């Protein structure tokens, strides 16, 4: 037949191209899920009808043909209603429906996971494709997971895709905001790992490229321118005087062989600092906040001391207060 | 030909990487294997114990970040209508056992990384691987489905044929027992198939029938002893044969994977389900908790005096009732959503569109009111310290709880042993190529 | 028209000259820029572990701030002055000496202490990288790229409070202190809606991200050669051609990403680029709050929204939480004043 | 060159106003920690 | 690395093995005393208020700050 | 750085790069005499009681004012115005004065690039030869010094007199007088007019001595080996650090300080605002006439009308930034007079005071407290179980003083919005048309200028820093 | 401090007083988290707000519960705030210590401290205490 024969052969031949173409193969799923979901985003983003994110009647409306500017929310959130039921754009006899109850989002994000997922399994096909070596699959797994906790995770947690970060500038300022009220994450470790991770790996990637370039130285131238130158041889940039150099200014340095263990360290650092922000908040869904420290006490009499920490609630807690209103009774 | 040995340089890998070495001598990673089992078996021990010396009775379980005896509980121990430890004893006994069973395995275990054959061749035992034999390698898998398939059948006997299983039904608590269911039908199979996851319905994690869980197993002891007979006959096959690599590391991607997915369904069924996990044990789980809250209100504002039924909140849905869507009813608003709860208390409080606004109005017995009014202050939530819730608240209580820290652990670990499968599996692919480278 | 000198080589006769010899020998690296480092950044690294379990704020706030007192790590600070003192270098001299070293303690002297030494550290720092990399015959672009932390340091620590009265709304120099810092930003000058903020995250986020392809990419593309098997650390670093390989790389992304461009030589400014980048924009972001000129108000849509009581953005709520961080948040925060917001505080709901 | 047996190293000085500040505190907590009131 | 001579020296462990703890406990001392306390200045438990009126004061203071503050821990 | 571119061329050368800098002179004059003509077409002389440069513022105006130039045709002044016238060459005259000269440049710029161428140178040786440098650090501090004197001498200290701004605490009065111151012383301070002019006679002469030594007495081989002297590169790090120092005090003292900051020539300053400064001056201007005869019422018123105004929020650099314008008008909207502040008083006339808005936040809720902090009265947000409702009233919203004296309102809301409005400052009655006015604050010159002049010369360090770079470090630049 | 005022409360209603010991005081801190802080946690009422543990409130109660023997009273047979019903099988009791299990080990001394725990807080805490203040 059409599918049949040696057409299936060379049919097969060239997705692996181878270288041749641009692519290749798991594209066949990314690619056609990726478009979708970008085709449904810019659509919503540009023009469509409010919805009801909350549980309750009033609809938010966070696309541009409604009265919005970028930086004002993209595509919001399912309804607190359709909560975790799977809300296609079949069910029910008007697709206007789908617009309220804001279905398009759910398109979206059970397409682009399912895509960016491919997509980490693509990522590593073309490295069994030109004789490369794996991991750098894996460096995609951070942020894929990432994803999974802001669009499944989270709402799986917490009974409702309906909370758990909307597209769109503000919807994540949104989002952001409100849960660190809901779990004081400032306060819990897998984020703090995910700042020294972040705030980190840009400080190396400064002096990675940095050192670089200071030699380379060678021368050559013148014045014028340177760066061319370238281529492868030789180089170009030639080690030794990085070293030469960086040695000199925080003291002598080791690893287990430069440039092949200096840049483990930069494809590591990042990807396990994020890597338990991707955890972290997987956990706080599961509902596991961070650290409480607000009562110390000068149990002379027991009249409560502050605290640095103290503030942190009081701040928390006129978030919690709003927020929604829806819530109614008680508470949460 | 000679003498065995060698950590480094030669064996490659460097430390840190002081296991790879094993992955070509059977014997040594026999014990490797072994005592690290053992390791759990201890670990189970020591744990029932430190639990159970901290844990006070009729005192809630999950008020006590109790893990484990929990579990026994389930089985059709340590009860008495509703959890009242009654048989504290069955809790020691499952402790000394492990940490004993233990030492038999960590003596074995011991013994296979120092001496024995090394081993180688041883013779037968012894073982190889694989490389040398596919099918010894298929055989062994096989002679363990056996393993794992009896063991299944051993719950539904406990269960039945033996003192119960506990259901949080009747009705309630108781247990029951049971028988079974399951067985059963299917329809068992049909709860997958349708369923988703997503929403409701749802698926599984919804399964509320003892029956089916028990009658079900039923199913899976034969299911899979079935599979380990039919295995050990022959080798694969052809397209088996040919889609799949096969190499320790291989096998362990393979089944690397193999756990983080079940690893997740783990977090899950805990986190949401309720039948396998009581919360008279456990806690009240965070959708049934975020209900009760209606139930206390609603309760107790009814309990002041304003018809339900007609009651009008700010958005203009239902206050209490509603319603859711579808219608129903229911419960609103915000427990709008976990209209999907479904279990105990609850339940009675029913009827054809769900909530009688008759039964409700006035039906509800006393019990439901503590049991309802409980959970919610409890629920879970926390933070860490613990305290618991709220954050804011403060201071006391413590304390957290139980049925929250299970599922948090687990997604830590479920997602890791992918990041371990897809490592280990992109790794095992490209010896097959003779990359690395170149 | 002399083009030329005024008298032959050396400096200040006969020391210097020699004294360079000396401050530049070779066991962990000291050198001019280190005769004003090293007193500040270690004088200035003390002071912040003497309050953390040493000194409180009490005075100056009203909070526990260290070990002694009974905070942790986090919980524990080195405080700001009050803002009864605005301004001050808060020197061990001014509102009284040799009485109260004590008292210095007390009122806050151990903030400009860390603050304005570090300052000179910072400064001090950088030039220990400037003799070096001259001395060694390499290029300064590790500096470029280190002033721009320097650049997010001083306008968060020195400028921002010469905006806004008073060092003390300066973060104190806590583990959570900054997040109180981050919040009270965020529910106050609404950081957010600032574009150039905004970038900076954009930088410092993408910077983590270049770190991480690259480094994986790198380990992914590399050769056989050096080969051993397993564990394969091995590279000649005595020198000579690529351990990894462009083509390779390139080939991939190319028929990846889209986009996989060559020159090494590119890759590593692009990692400079972004960060240093990023943060000097960020920077200009705060020496702007530092005057309260922010965002909090499209203008646009504030107006557009008192008519349409229907009209609801992801850009309202946030105004909302906003306005309830500053109702809770306060009287706690700063008793520069007397805050008593009686019970008909900006709740509603739950 | 340092390690082998000279004492008058400046990797001493830093080395040290390190060091002995430090154990002085890593004590001094420690003495806290007990503290009821 | 280098550093390993010294730690592994026997001597060393010696003169630190003597100094150490010699300095571990001084500081245990120092806190315990109340020099810990009476230098930084910082409230015991015992200290804060008064019992009997609070305003977290400041412181316011200153200064006149300082002469403030001494009124402030006097009627303490 | 590487780568880257360148221128360177310039330077040195030299010629060419004279080009280039030729040019660019003749872009700010043309900028200069240019800004001022948008200013003056749309400078709104009616009142400098309420609707000033401032307010408203201026900008550009404030200086042309400062300096000693405070009026044009129409004729009017401030311133015276018445018437015044014277113237006789004002405003007008200052800023074509500039556009003629700006030309003058660009075709200098023009002749000077064709010919190098032748121366420057030687022888020885032878041778251248770059130029040489010390010679001309030592010829162009003869004349920026000589300069600077003069300035100081026959301009600020007077004959040919037009001095400067100055002005007695609270505005009000003020003006261009010798212135013166011157110187021584011995006053420093930066308030005291008379540091301004001393400064810059000494500096002046201090700077003469200094250009002429500097140009007769070579620089050492090991001062001139030292700072790759002698390659244009250092001459720019060198000059940019020290724009980059000049840069930095003037945005401080353009948000605080005075006497090159007046008051009237630019905004009141968030300090003035936040030690509640001005009212107290009321307090004593009433306080005084009121008891003291016456018655019461017246016182117040016485016162113015003019502190009065000098008080409101709208006014405040704050605020814011972007926002823006105017502023300083389409926020607030125009000004038209003085309302006289009220004394909001109980069901009894306990006084009553309004709790002030802090200038760092916007959402501010009323208070109203005894005159001792005791919450006498304060406007609700959950009017279920809530007390201290507003029903004893701050009826007595009562007026006292210009255009509004002796008037009360107990009308719950009149009295309530009253409230609301009087939560920041003397309450003035505006002009919201006209602008069109969206009813949100804006900050002023005082803001402004202090916004981009700290941004300038930060950026700048960037500029610095990597400059400077290329100075020490030339050969490896290529590697 | 635990001064004398601090832990000197109303015995009964007929004005007379007993000074708790610190150790009754630490007692009361226990025995309160371990059977009350689950729904009264610094002294508010969860399941329902209004009848909350601050001292004045437990005074317009009926009969007063703002002394120890009231709330030791209410420990056993708890009542509506009108006194007119008897409520154990909601509110956990000795009465009702057959479904509300932490209520079967507590003693006499137990009730005491535990009752003497709600008296002293809010002179520790004052407002904080009644309806979270610093809390709320
Ligand atoms: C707890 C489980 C466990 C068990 C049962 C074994 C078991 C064994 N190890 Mg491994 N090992 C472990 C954890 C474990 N190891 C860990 C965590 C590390 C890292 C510190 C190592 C590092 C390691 C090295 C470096 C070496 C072994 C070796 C061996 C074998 C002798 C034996 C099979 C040796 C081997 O591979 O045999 C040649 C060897 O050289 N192991
Ligand atoms: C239950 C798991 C287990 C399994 C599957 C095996 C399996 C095997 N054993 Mg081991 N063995 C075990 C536990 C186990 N053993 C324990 C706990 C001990 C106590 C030290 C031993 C002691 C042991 C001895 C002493 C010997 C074996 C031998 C053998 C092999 C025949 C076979 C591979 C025999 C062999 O040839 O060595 C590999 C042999 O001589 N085993
Ligand atoms: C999370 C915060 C953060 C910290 C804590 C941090 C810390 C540090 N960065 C350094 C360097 C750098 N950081 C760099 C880029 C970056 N650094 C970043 C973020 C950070 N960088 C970011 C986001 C970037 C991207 C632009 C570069 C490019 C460098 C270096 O070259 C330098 C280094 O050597 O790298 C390892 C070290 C300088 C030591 C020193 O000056 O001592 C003296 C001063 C002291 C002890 C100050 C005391 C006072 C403080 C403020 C309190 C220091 C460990
Ligand atoms: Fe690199
Ligand atoms: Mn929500
Ligand atoms: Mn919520
Ligand atoms: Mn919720
Ligand atoms: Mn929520």
């Amino acid at each position: 037949r059409e599918s049949a024969n040696l057409w299936e052969r060379f049919c097969n031949w060239v997705t692996s191209t181878d270288n041749r173409l641009y692519v290749g193969w798991f594209g066949v799923i990314m690619i056609p899920t990726l478009l979708a979901a970008t085709i449904c985003f810019v659509i919503a983003f540009i023009a469509a009808p409010p919805v009801d994110i909350d549980g309750i009647r009033e609809p938010v409306s966070g696309s541009l043909l409604y009265g919005n500017n970028i930086i004002t929310g993209a595509v919001v959130p399912s309804s607190n209603a359709i909560g975790l039921h799977f809300y296609p754009i079949w069910e029910a006899a008007s697709l206007d429906e789908w617009l309220y109850n804001g279905g398009p989002y759910q398109l979206i994000i059970f397409h682009f996971l399912l895509g960016a997922s491919c997509y980490m399994g693509r990522q590593w096909e073309l490295s069994y494709r030109l004789g490369m070596r794996p991991w750098i699959c894996v460096a995609y797994s951070a942020p894929l997971a990432s994803a999974f906790a802001v669009f499944l995770i989270y709402p799986i947690g917490q009974g409702s895709f309906s909370d758990g970060m909307p597209l769109g500038i503000s919807g994540t300022f949104n989002f952001m905001i409100v849960f660190q009220a809901e779990h004081n994450i400032l306060m819990h470790p897998f984020h703090q790992l995910g700042v020294a991770g972040v705030f980190g790996g840009a400080l190396f990637c400064a002096m990675h490229g940095s050192l670089v370039t200071s030699s380379l130285i060678r021368e050559t131238t013148e014045t014028e321118s340177y760066g061319y130158k370238f281529g492868q041889e030789e180089e170009t940039y030639n080690i030794v005087a990085a070293h030469g150099y960086f040695g000199r200014l925080i003291f002598q340095y080791a690893s287990f062989n430069n440039s092949r263990s200096l840049h483990f360290f930069l494809a590591a650092w990042p990807v396990v600092g994020v890597w338990f922000t991707a955890l972290g908040i997987s956990t706080m869904a599961f509902n596991l906040n961070g650290f409480n420290f607000n009562h110390s006490v000068i149990d002379a009499k027991g009249n409560v001391i502050n605290t640095w920490a103290d503030i942190i609630n009081r701040a928390n807690l006129g978030m919690e207060v709003m927020h929604e209103r829806n819530a109614h009774n008680f508470p949460l | 030909i000679f003498a065995t040995n060698r950590d480094q340089e030669s064996s490659g890998f460097a430390w840190w990487a002081g296991n790879a070495r094993l992955i070509n001598l059977s014997g040594k990673l026999l014990g490797a294997h072994v005592a690290h089992a053992g390791l759990i078996v201890f670990w189970a021990g020591a744990m029932t114990l430190f639990e159970l010396a901290h844990f006070i009775p009729e005192k809630p379980m999950y008020e006590q970040g109790l893990i484990l005896i929990p579990h026994i509980a389930t089985l059709g121990w340590g009860v008495g209508p509703g959890g009242e430890v009654v048989d504290t004893f069955p809790f020691f006994v499952v402790g000394v056992v492990h940490l004993i069973s233990s030492a038999v395995l960590g003596f074995g275990g011991v013994y296979h990384a120092i001496r024995g054959p090394e081993t180688l061749e041883e013779y037968s035992s012894f073982f190889g691987y694989d490389w040398k034999d596919k099918n010894k390698m298929t055989t062994i898998l096989g002679f363990h489905l056996i393993v794992l398939g009896i063991g299944a059948l051993l719950l539904v006997a406990k269960a039945m044929f033996f003192g119960g299983l506990y259901d949080t039904w009747a009705p309630g608590g108781g247990d029951v027992r049971v028988i079974t269911n399951p067985t059963l039908d299917p329809r068992v199979i049909f709860g997958y198939l349708l369923k988703s996851p997503f929403g409701g319905e749802g698926w599984i994690v919804s399964v509320n029938n003892l029956e089916d869980v028990v009658g079900g197993h039923i199913w899976i002891g034969l299911i899979c002893i079935a599979g380990g007979i039919w295995h050990i006959l022959t080798t694969p096959f052809g397209w088996a044969r040919r889609a799949f690599i096969w190499s320790g590391e291989a096998y362990l991607s393979y089944s690397l994977g193999a756990l983080s997915m079940m690893g997740f369904i783990a977090t899950c069924f805990v986190w949401f389900n309720n039948t396998v996990y009581p919360s008279e044990f456990y806690g009240p789980t965070g959708p049934e908790a975020s209900q009760a809250q209606a139930m206390t209100f609603l309760i107790r504002d009814q309990k002041l005096g304003a018809n339900v039924g007609s009651a009008q909140g700010p958005t203009g849905l239902g206050k209490y009732l509603m319603r859711s869507p579808t219608g129903e009813i229911i419960f609103g608003g915000e427990t709008m959503r976990f209209w999907d709860f479904r279990g105990p208390w609850l339940e009675p409080l029913r009827g054809p569109n769900g909530l009688d606004l008759n039964k409700i109005k006035n039906d509800i017995q006393p019990w439901q009111e503590r049991r309802a009014a409980e959970y919610m202050t409890h629920a879970p939530l926390g933070s860490l310290n613990s305290v618991g819730g709220v954050a804011t608240e403060i201071n006391s209580v413590n304390f957290v709880s139980p049925r929250s820290w299970l599922a948090t652990s687990h997604f830590v670990l479920a997602f890791f042993f992918l990041v371990g499968h897809l490592w280990h599996a992109g790794r095992a692919r490209a010896a097959a190529a003779g990359f690395e480278k170149g | 028209m002399t083009i030329a000198i005024g008298r032959a080589p050396a400096e200040r006769g006969w020391f210097d000259i020699l004294d360079d010899w000396l401050k530049r020998d070779r066991f962990v690296f000291v050198g001019w820029s280190g005769i004003l480092l090293f007193p500040c950044a270690y004088l200035a690294l003390g002071g912040w572990l003497t309050g953390t379990t040493f000194v409180t704020s009490w005075y100056t706030h009203g909070l526990a701030s260290s070990y002694l007192e009974g905070c942790n790590f986090l919980t524990v600070a080195v405080s700001t002055p009050a803002n009864s003192m605005g301004h001050s270098l808060l020197l061990l001299w001014g509102p009284e000496a040799q009485g109260d070293f004590t008292r210095w303690c007390q009122l806050g002297g151990l903030w400009t202490f860390i603050a304005l030494h570090g300052a000179f550290g910072l400064i001090g720092f950088m030039l220990r990288q400037f003799e070096i990399a001259r001395l060694v015959g390499v290029r300064p672009y590790n500096a470029i790229a280190f002033s721009a932390p320097i650049a997010v340091f001083v306008s968060v620590f020195l400028i921002y409070p010469l905006g806004q009265s008073s060092w003390f709304f300066a973060p104190s120099f806590g583990v959570a202190a900054i997040f109180r810092f981050l919040l009270f930003f965020q529910g106050f000058h609404n950081w957010t809606l600032n574009p150039f903020h905004m970038m900076g995250v954009a930088g410092v986020l993408g910077g983590a991200l270049l770190c991480a392809i690259h480094g994986a990419t790198v380990e992914n593309t590399l050769f056989q050669d050096g080969e051993g098997a397993s564990t394969f650390r091995a590279f000649n670093p005595t020198q000579a051609e690529e351990t990894y390989s462009m083509v390779t790389a390139n080939r991939f992304w190319s028929q990846i990403f889209g986009i996989a461009f060559s020159n090494k030589r590119w890759l590593h400014f692009f990692m400079l680029f972004v960060p240093v980048t990023g943060l000097w924009m960020s920077a200009i972001g705060v020496v702007g709050l530092a005057l309260n000129l922010r965002s909090y108000d499209f203008i646009s849509q504030e107006i557009r929204a008192a008519e349409d009581p229907e009209f609801e953005t992801f850009y309202t709520k946030n105004l909302l939480l906003n306005e309830g961080i500053r109702a809770w948040m306060a009287p706690q925060d700063q008793p520069h004043e007397n805050f008593v917001f009686p019970e008909e505080v900006l709740p509603r709901g739950n | 060159e340092p390690v082998s047996y000279p004492i008058f190293t400046v990797r001493w000085v830093a080395v040290h106003t390190l060091a002995v500040p430090t154990i002085f505190f890593l004590g001094a907590i420690a003495a806290m920690q007990f503290i009821q009131r | 690395r280098p550093f390993s001579d010294i730690i592994t020296s026997v001597r060393y462990w010696v003169i630190h093995s003597i100094t150490i703890p010699a300095l571990f406990i001084a500081g245990w001392l120092f806190v315990s005393t109340g020099l810990a306390y009476d230098v930084f200045g910082t409230p015991r438990p015992d200290s804060y208020y008064a019992q009997e009126q609070r305003s977290i004061p400041l412181v316011t203071d200153r200064f006149a700050k300082q002469q403030v503050e001494t009124f402030l821990e006097q009627l303490k | 750085g590487l780568p880257w571119r360148v221128h360177t061329v310039l330077i040195n050368d030299p010629g060419r790069l004279i080009a280039a800098h030729l040019m660019h002179t003749a872009l700010v004059a043309g900028w200069a005499g240019s800004m001022a003509l948008y200013e003056l077409a749309t400078f709104d002389p009616s009142d400098p009681v309420l609707n000033p440069m401032w307010r408203q513022g201026m900008f550009v105006l404030p200086f042309m004012a400062r300096l000693g130039v405070t009026g044009s045709w129409s004729g009017w002044s401030i311133t015276g115005e018445t018437g015044i016238d014277p113237g006789f060459w004002s405003f007008e005259g200052v800023a074509l004065a500039h556009i003629v000269l700006s030309g003058l440049l660009f075709l200098a710029a023009c002749w000077h690039w064709v010919y190098w161428d032748l121366e420057l140178f030687r022888d020885p040786r032878t041778g251248e030869p770059a130029l040489d440098l010390p010679k001309m650090f030592g010829i162009h501090l003869f004349l920026a010094g000589l300069l600077c004197f003069g300035f100081g001498a026959f301009h600020l200290t007077g004959l040919f007199g037009p001095g400067m701004w100055v002005s007695d605490p609270y505005g009000l009065t003020g003006s261009v007088q010798p212135v013166a111151p011157e110187w021584g012383p011995d006053g420093f301070n930066p308030y005291n007019p008379g540091g301004v002019v001393a400064h810059h006679i000494a500096a002046g002469i201090v700077g003469i001595i200094a250009g002429l030594f500097h140009i007769l007495v070579r620089p050492p081989q090991r001062l001139y080996k030292a700072l790759r002297m002698g390659n244009i590169e250092t001459v720019l790090s060198s000059s940019i650090a020290a724009v980059f120092f000049a840069a930095f005090v003037v945005a401080g003292t353009m948000w605080y300080g005075s006497a090159t900051t007046p008051i009237e020539l630019f905004g009141p300053t968030r300090y003035q605002w936040d030690s509640s400064y001005f009212q107290q001056e009321i307090n004593r201007r009433v306080q005084a006439s009121l008891a003291s005869g016456a018655t019461l019422e017246e016182a117040w018123s016485a016162i113015p009308e003019k502190l009065a105004f000098y008080d409101y929020i709208g006014n405040n650099p704050a605020k814011g930034g972007l926002f823006r314008t105017g502023p300083m008008n389409k926020g607030d909207g125009i000004a038209q007079a003085w309302k006289g502040h009220a004394v909001f008083r109980n069901k009894e006339g306990e006084e009553l005071f309004v709790r002030r808005m802090p200038a760092f936040f916007e959402s501010f809720p009323v208070i109203l407290t005894d005159k001792n902090g005791v919450v006498k009265a304060d406007i609700p947000f959950r009017r279920a179980e809530s007390k201290y409702s507003f029903e004893q009233q701050g009826v007595t919203v009562s007026f006292y003083g210009g255009e509004l004296n002796g008037q009360t309102f107990t009308d719950p809301p009149t009295v309530k919005s009253y409230a609301r409005k009087a939560i920041f400052g003397e309450i003035f009655e505006f002009d919201t048309e006209t602008l069109n006015s969206d009813g949100i604050f804006r900050t002023s010159p005082r803001g402004w200028f202090t916004f981009a002049h700290a941004v300038f010369a930060l950026l700048f360090f960037f500029g610095h820093i990597w400059h400077g770079a290329r100075t020490l470090f030339r050969d490896v630049f290529s590697g | 401090e635990l001064t004398p005022e601090v832990l000197t409360v109303p015995l009964n209603s007929e004005g007379k007083t007993i000074t708790l010991t610190e150790k009754q005081y630490l007692e009361g801190k226990r025995l309160f988290q371990y059977a009350c802080a689950s729904c009264h946690v610094g002294g508010i009422t969860k399941t329902n707000p209004s009848l909350d543990l601050r001292t004045e409130t437990l005074a317009l109660a009926t009969p007063p519960r703002d002394n120890i023997e009231g709330l030791v009273d209410y420990m056993k047979n708890p009542t509506t705030y009108d006194g007119e019903q008897e409520i154990a099988e909601v509110h956990p009791s000795l009465r009702s210590a057959d479904i509300f299990p932490k209520m079967r080990n507590l003693t006499e001394k137990d009730l005491v401290a535990i009752a003497g725990h709600i008296l002293v807080e809010p002179k520790i805490l004052g407002d904080k205490w009644g309806g979270g203040k610093v809390y709320y």
